[PDB]
């Protein structure tokens, strides 16, 4: 009889965050235009302070996310012409430095990060990439790296996710309440042994409510003066109340999927780590799939909504207070616009914390 | 990567730009927006592989126009493989995008995630209604604006190769870029601008480029992007899109294997990724 193949395991290596400097509260001037504000709103979102990139202080997508991934090579003692693939994502299409690579280049559509990011940190045999998934892209670039090294295409694999949403957010409107900005970056190897391993995942998409949540060219809600259109986030009224029951029930059946591709049930799993868009909406996916409540965090309490951040924030937070240890078995998952649902089970080992 | 069926749709409306980047590509006119042409090119690669929405697995896109995507031009994201999805119905779908990747790199990681997950049916689609994007006057070069539809059945097999430019090793290639529009004073107004600098001898260095990472699949017959109308015959082009042609010749001559080299303008490279045909 002949042997089967068998896929490399896939070691999450080390995962570093790098969040603004500044906080604003609830009460900051900066919200002076935001209509319909008021105290239960607040306490609805479970947002208290959240961050903003301060361009003029020298934070931006770019210069934050050096600085993150520089730290995380030289703490892993990573060297840079060792990463074979750099996977980035960005939700705001509008990216503003190119640090040394493209120094005279100011805002900007294109291009995106991976190619000027892996030639700014050295990384001169990475192939550079640049997905979209908007809050789903950590757990898709964890997919894609993960099945790159599972099928022996690459042993090391860096992953990106920067957030200026902030550049997006209309602050004559409470959209603009919610998101905040913020910086992740992963490293995924080729495992030399059973530790650590990606059992399975599940993604799906449903674009029903496409119209719902939007980045549109539009003018301010409330606008005063000559204001000029900007690329904004958008939100429909009218199309979100529809749509009750529709995000709640898509993350469960998501990680169901992953969980039966794995072998596994929700009592064979030791932590959750969500997405966090409201605390309703991440009780509502726990209780979906039989988690209670010691079993995961919430996290937009002094972070705000960082879209695809949130969850690797949330996963640093787990392994850095000891709520996920070594050896421990985690399903990750989140929505997202679109719409997009993702969900991953992960054996994980020990994980460094830069 | 096998290609079941390719579909394409491109405006009749040329316009000729001068300058050593320059040529004459399909541009799309007035409030003509990507999915007029998108849906009917990949209706047209579906019905071809015979092939029903519902049974769609992957939807991958690729569309650097910053607006005139949807019925509601000012939409910028979620990316255009969404509603896609949805007028579409494919509704067992994963959707996501690769934004200023190249179709050779995009089709080499969607083989790779797709084959990995046992998906069937991998849509890939590259289209672009570029009204909101000022063309570079100076050197002349513009996207072709259009869709292409590549409807494959993964296999985990492709090959993939990331070559440099030909011409001068030492020449550094000043790369593209697409700035945000600083003085938006109309939501119709362009959003940004193609900047790409005249360089005379880039698109020789492309063609170059082609030829010497296809030295590396010698046993292989190849199809290419064209970007430039330079040299090329009534100095027309059609970009990407110049594929479904060179594709739908190899089905005619019965071709089993195939590479297929991309254009990256962002990186200033080639890229390579190798295929298999089915008949037609």
């Amino acid at each position: 009889l002949y042997f089967q193949g068998h896929m490399h395991k896939v070691k999450l290596a080390a995962i570093t965050c790098e969040l603004p400097a500044r906080s604003y509260e609830n009460d900051d001037p900066v919200f002076a235009a935001v209509p319909d504000l008021s105290e239960s709103w607040w306490q609805f979102w479970g947002v208290n302070r959240r961050g903003y990139f301060d361009p003029r202080n020298g934070e931006n997508e770019f210069s934050l996310v050096v600085r993150a991934a520089e730290r995380l090579l030289r703490s892993s003692d990573t060297a840079p012409d060792s990463v074979d693939m750099l996977i980035c994502s960005a939700s705001s299409p509008i990216m503003t430095d190119a640090g040394d690579v493209l120094p005279d280049l100011r805002g900007r559509l294109y291009p995106r990060m991976a190619n000027v990011l892996s030639k700014q940190l050295g990384l001169s045999r990475a192939l550079p990439l640049d997905s979209q998934m908007e809050a789903a892209s950590f757990l898709l670039n964890l997919r894609l790296a993960a099945s790159m090294i599972r099928q022996g295409k690459a042993e090391k694999v860096l992953v990106v996710c920067s957030e200026y949403i902030s550049n997006l957010l209309d602050f004559t409107s409470r959209t603009s309440t919610l998101f905040a900005d913020g910086c992740a970056v992963a490293l995924l190897t080729r495992g030399d042994d059973d530790s650590c391993d990606l059992l399975a995942s599940a993604e799906h998409s449903d674009a029903t409510f496409y119209e719902v949540a939007t980045g549109r060219w539009r003018l301010p809600e409330n606008p005063t003066g000559e204001a000029k259109p900007r690329l904004y986030f958008s939100l429909f009224s009218d199309g979100q109340n529809k749509m009750a029951s529709f995000v709640p029930t898509n993350v469960p059946i998501a990680m169901r999927r992953a969980l039966e591709k794995a072998g596994l049930g929700s009592d064979d799993i030791d932590y959750f780590v969500f997405h966090q868009p409201a605390p309703f909406l991440v009780k509502a996916w726990a209780e979906g799939i039989g988690a209670r409540p010691e079993q995961y965090q919430l996290t937009m309490g002094d972070t705000g909504v960082m879209i695809s951040v949130s969850i690797p924030y949330t996963l640093m937070t787990g392994l850095r207070e000891g709520k996920i240890r070594p050896g421990d078995r985690i399903v990750m998952a989140g929505a997202a616009t679109g719409w997009g649902f993702a969900a991953q089970v992960w054996q994980l080992g020990e994980v460094l914390v830069c | 990567m096998l290609i079941q069926a390719v579909g394409v749709n491109l405006p009749p409306s040329y316009v000729c730009l001068e300058g050593p980047l320059g040529g004459e590509r399909p541009r799309a006119q007035g409030d003509e927006m990507l999915m007029q042409r998108l849906l009917p090119a990949v209706r047209e690669a579906l019905d071809e592989a015979a092939v029903k929405p519902e049974e769609i697995d992957l939807i991958v896109g690729l569309a650097l126009s910053p607006d005139h995507l949807i019925e509601n031009r000012d939409i910028m994201a979620p990316k255009i493989g969404h509603p896609l999805q949805k007028v579409l119905g494919a509704n067992r779908a994963h959707v996501f995008d690769l934004t200023d990747s190249s179709l050779a790199r995009a089709l080499y990681v969607v083989d790779t995630l797709a084959s990995d997950q046992g998906y069937r049916n991998v849509l890939v689609v590259r289209g672009e209604s570029s009204q909101g994007l000022e063309v570079d006057s100076e050197s002349g070069f513009a996207l072709a604006d259009g869709a292409l539809a590549l409807l494959c059945r993964p296999t985990g097999k492709a090959a993939f190769r990331r070559g440099a430019l030909g011409g001068d090793p030492a020449q550094e290639w000043l790369p593209l870029s697409i700035p945000l529009n600083t003085d938006i004073r109309q939501v119709g107004d362009v959003k940004g601008h193609l900047n790409l600098p005249a360089q005379p001898g880039l698109p020789e260095a492309v063609r170059a480029g082609f030829t010497r990472l296809a030295g590396d699949f010698p046993q292989l017959n190849w199809v290419r992007e064209e970007w430039f109308g330079q040299g090329r015959p009534d100095g027309r082009c059609l970009g990407p899109f110049e594929l479904a042609s060179q594709l739908r010749a190899a089905q005619r001559d019965r071709l089993d294997e195939l590479l297929l080299i991309s254009f990256d303008p962002f990186g200033m490279v080639v890229e390579g990724v190798t295929l298999e045909l089915a008949g037609e």
